[PDB]
């Protein structure tokens, strides 16, 4: 039915965004954006035509099964995801997302150690922190007594900050008390564009 | 002008059902249809059938029918949207929707040009608990991080603030997310100078409208 | 020399002076008589686009019609909003006659001799009346009643068959009577009788029908899933009663026994919702004796479930529910054009 690509574009403002969507049928097509929590709105329709408040800056056009929405001169506002439509189906969706240029820039490592009070509860949470880094890739690698960590923790990254374009990512490796209290060496080993060679920060439990 | 004014989002456990109204105004109502279509984050949009309010002829998507029920109100303009059954699977964003090409003599419903704030609905079978809050205390280029972990909690959102908001600089809060236990669980740091460890006080204020508590954890040196 | 236009028409009948019957009287004082020998020339070599779902025709037919209603089925109470108005509540003769719709000067009626033709496309055997045939503007939901037939095959009509929005007109080659009855001496419950060979072998021909629109894909049709009585039901009036009936087994996918008669459960409403708009309508209890109406079935209201996706299956349901759609199924054929 609808086949809706790329599913990801990562572009800075300036760039022309070309997302792709296969039909197999035919009938009106449309394409709407929606913004992080607000509703979609009507961006083209026909394949071709702007909705009211529209700038000429949106088009679309097509070939056989093929259509494309082409977005030049991106600005901040215009990030977000889009759906192409054809009467009640919809596509997968393309997430758009910004990323502002600047110099490159190292993260600052920080290592948590869990909290008696929450030891107290029966569970542990390590928490390594990557503070104000560009660009966004980043790899964090988990070690517990020099044994490589796979599939006990969890990420979150901030949006790039509005001021200094930098992003922060935080990473939480969770276990049982009995666990933690099993081994001694925590690190946390970060990766990135910015560091020569991968920075350890490190703890010993109960110290 | 044509406004859809839909209720708010709603808390679901897996069995229950769900009821969700849009009220419509700014244009004759019996004119075209009322759609209804829901959001799931990272998932295809699926719209979930169309009601045309003159005798309330509904057509529900294949997926639906059985489960859900379209009605609505023609003296005030208000549509009804029903759920039933409810899984994990139906937590998502439902909106209602209306074409743009809207005329007493023709219209076309595919062209969604209005649509509701949206009402989000989540179903777990997790209930609403408060977050427990850890320090995540600093130790020893001349900054030094520190922060508060929010664990445990149901449902989003929570809020944190630093020292009553007087503290803004160098402060990440991290997107929740969600654990396998059901609940959420968030960070949040601030980087300072390292001279202030000892001076200045840091009090992380976290609070959870929906259980209705607020802690004002103090996070110091170890 | 021609282009298409929207104009003001006007209506011609055979209402006579000593028929005292509502429809009929509205007719003395509304249209002039039926042109006695009516003159339909042909167009030779010329090719045109009709648009039965784009039809000037049908809004001036639904103002006709709303005020024919007006007039002659005035209920008892009408309750608007808001406010309750109460009027006059007589006994009603009414039964629906055959209204001619004729253009002004320098207008014309371009009709479709295509046999097969769906209502929307170019037509290449196109003629020019002054009026259209006679049409019952007769009110009725998910059946098609005492209208015309296809005249080869049965005919699939549709703005466009893949939107599921979009209602769909099955128009019958071979009409199917409907026997509605409600007894003397409960005094609202009726019934109707069909002849289920007939209408089963027709039912077959429109799904088989229906298959050639969609690939050889199962076709299969179900209850209405929703909505007020006048469209989950068959409605329609009959000597001025407002009769509902569950069309249940009319489509009823195994029986393609099922073949003996028919008889369908019937009721009697004097509390109805006014297809004319909002609002619903109070009429006086029925009257007393038996009430019999004995109907042509020529056309189908359907509506296609939407979301099928996958699947080898597509479902219909019966009704359909706006009248213009009534008119449409009648009205098809013709489109007006302005002269120079
Ligand atoms: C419900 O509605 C839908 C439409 O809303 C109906 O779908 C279509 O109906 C008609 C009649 O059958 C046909 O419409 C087509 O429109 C095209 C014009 O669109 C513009 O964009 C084109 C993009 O490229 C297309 O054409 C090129 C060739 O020029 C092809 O290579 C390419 O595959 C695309 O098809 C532009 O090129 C064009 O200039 C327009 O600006 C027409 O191009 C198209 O031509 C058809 O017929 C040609 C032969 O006469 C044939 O060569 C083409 O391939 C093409 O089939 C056509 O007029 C569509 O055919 C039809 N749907 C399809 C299959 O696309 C739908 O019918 C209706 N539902 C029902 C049941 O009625
Ligand atoms: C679809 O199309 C068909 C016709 O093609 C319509 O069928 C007509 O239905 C109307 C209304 O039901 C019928 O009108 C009635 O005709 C009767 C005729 O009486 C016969 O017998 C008497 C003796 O009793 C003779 O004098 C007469 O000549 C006839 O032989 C009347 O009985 C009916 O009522 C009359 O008397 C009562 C008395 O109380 C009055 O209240 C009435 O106002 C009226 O005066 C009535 O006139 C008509 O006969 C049908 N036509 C045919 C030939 O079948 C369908 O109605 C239509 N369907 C829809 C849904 O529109
Ligand atoms: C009413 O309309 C239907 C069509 O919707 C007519 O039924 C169709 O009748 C034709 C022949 O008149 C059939 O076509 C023939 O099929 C055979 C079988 O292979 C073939 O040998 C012939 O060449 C011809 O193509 C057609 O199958 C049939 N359609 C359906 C759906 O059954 C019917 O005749 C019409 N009735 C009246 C009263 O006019
Ligand atoms: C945009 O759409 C056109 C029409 O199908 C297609 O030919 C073109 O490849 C698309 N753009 C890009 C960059 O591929
Ligand atoms: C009606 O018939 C015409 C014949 O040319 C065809 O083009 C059109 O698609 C048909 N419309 C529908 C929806 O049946
Ligand atoms: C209509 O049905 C009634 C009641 O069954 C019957 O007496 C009458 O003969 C039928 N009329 C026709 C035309 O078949
Ligand atoms: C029903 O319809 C068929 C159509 O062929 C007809 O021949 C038959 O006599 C009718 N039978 C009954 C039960 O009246
Ligand atoms: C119609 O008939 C079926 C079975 O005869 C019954 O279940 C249903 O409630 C009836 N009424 C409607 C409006 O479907």
């Amino acid at each position: 039915v609808l086949t809706q690509s790329p599913a990801t574009l990562s572009l800075s403002p300036g760039e022309t965004a070309i997302i792709s969507c296969r039909t197999s049928q035919y009938g009106s097509l449309a394409w709407y954006q929606q913004r992080p929590g607000q509703a979609p709105r009507l961006v083209i329709y026909s394949g071709s035509t702007r909705a009211a408040g529209i700038p000429d800056r949106f088009s679309g056009s097509r070939w056989g099964a093929d259509y494309n929405l082409s977005i030049s001169n991106l600005e901040s506002g215009d990030f977000g995801v889009y759906y192409c439509q054809q009467y009640e189906f919809f596509g997968q969706g393309t997430k758009v997302q910004v990323d502002i240029k600047r110099t490159v820039a190292a993260p600052s490592v920080f290592i948590f150690p869990p909290s008696d009070e929450q030891l107290k509860s029966g569970t542990a949470s390590v928490v390594c922190l990557l503070n104000n880094f560009y660009p966004r890739e980043a790899k964090v690698q988990w070690k517990v007594d020099n044994a490589l960590q796979s599939g006990n923790s969890q990420e979150s990254v901030t949006e790039q900050d509005s001021k200094d374009s930098t992003y922060s990512l935080s990473s939480t490796l969770t276990l049982s008390k009995a666990d933690y209290e099993k081994h001694k060496v925590y690190a946390c080993e970060v990766t990135h564009q910015g560091l020569s060679s991968p920075v350890t920060k490190s703890f010993n439990r109960g110290e | 002008q044509v406004r859809l004014s839909q209720s708010g989002g709603q808390m679901k456990k897996p069995g229950e059902s769900m009821r969700l109204s849009c009220r419509a105004s700014g244009y004759e109502f019996l004119n075209c249809p009322i759609n209804w279509i829901r959001l799931a984050p990272g998932r295809r949009p699926e719209w979930m059938g169309w009601l045309k309010p003159r005798w309330g002829a509904v057509n529900y998507a294949r997926k639906f029918q059985g489960r859900v029920t379209m009605t609505r109100d023609v003296y005030s303009d208000t549509a009804f949207l029903e759920l039933r059954s409810l899984t994990s699977d139906d937590t998502a964003v439902y909106f209602c929707t209306r074409g743009k090409y809207c005329t007493a003599r023709d219209y076309y419903n595919w062209d969604f040009e209005h649509w509701g704030r949206g009402a989000p609905v989540t179903v777990s079978s997790a209930s609403t608990k408060g977050p427990s809050v850890f320090p995540l205390a600093p130790s020893s280029g001349g900054t030094a991080a520190l922060g508060c972990l929010v664990k445990d909690y149901f449902p989003e959102p929570v809020t944190v603030s630093w020292n009553s908001g007087a503290l803004t600089s160098g402060v990440h809060t991290f997107p929740a997310v969600l654990q396998s236990s059901g609940l959420y669980s968030l960070s949040s740091v601030v980087t300072v100078p390292s001279s202030s460890l000892g001076t200045q006080t840091y009090i992380c204020n976290v609070n959870h409208k929906p259980s209705n508590t607020k802690v004002d954890k103090r996070v110091e040196p170890k | 020399v021609w282009k298409d236009a929207d104009t003001t028409l006007f209506c011609a009948s055979d209402a006579k002076a000593h028929e005292t019957e509502c429809h009929n009287v509205w007719a003395t004082h509304a249209c002039v008589p039926t042109d006695p020998n009516p003159q339909e020339i042909h167009l030779e070599n010329v090719t045109e686009n009709f648009n039965m779902w784009k039809n000037n025709m049908v809004e001036q037919m639904q103002e006709d019609v709303i005020s024919l209603w007006d007039q002659c089925l005035q209920p008892c109470v009408k309750l608007t909003g808001g406010s309750v108005i109460k009027q006059a509540c007589p006994k009603i003769s009414f039964d629906p006659i055959p209204i001619h719709y004729c253009t002004p000067a320098g207008y014309v009626i371009l009709k479709c001799n295509d046999k097969n033709f769906n209502g929307t496309g170019p037509c290449k055997n196109v003629s020019s009346v002054q009026c259209t045939h006679g049409i019952k503007p007769v009110v009725s939901t998910q059946l098609l009643l005492n209208g015309s037939l296809a005249e080869e095959e049965i005919i699939i009509r549709s703005e466009n068959l893949t939107n599921n929005a979009k209602t769909i007109i099955v128009h019958l080659n071979k009409s199917v009577e409907i026997n509605c009855t409600r007894p003397s001496n409960d005094i609202r419950k009726a019934y109707c009788e069909i002849n289920g060979t007939k209408w089963n072998k027709v039912l077959k021909q429109v799904t088989e029908k229906l298959k050639e629109h969609f690939n050889n894909k199962t076709i299969i049709f179900q209850p209405p899933s929703g909505g007020d009585l006048e469209i989950t039901m068959h409605h329609f009036n009959c000597r001025g009663e407002f009769f509902y009936c569950n069309t249940t087994q009319l489509f009823n996918n195994t029986c393609i026994g099922c073949n003996g008669t028919i008889t369908l459960p019937c009721k009697i409403k004097q509390i109805i919702n006014m297809w004319q708009g909002t609002g619903q309508a109070m009429y006086a209890p029925p009257i007393d004796g038996k009430i019999n109406c004995v109907s042509n079935i020529t056309g189908i209201l359907l509506t296609r479930d939407g979301g099928a996706n996958n699947t080898s299956n597509e479902t219909f349901r019966p009704g359909g529910g706006n009248i213009k759609d009534n008119w449409r199924s009648e009205l098809y054929k013709y489109k007006v054009v302005q002269i120079e």
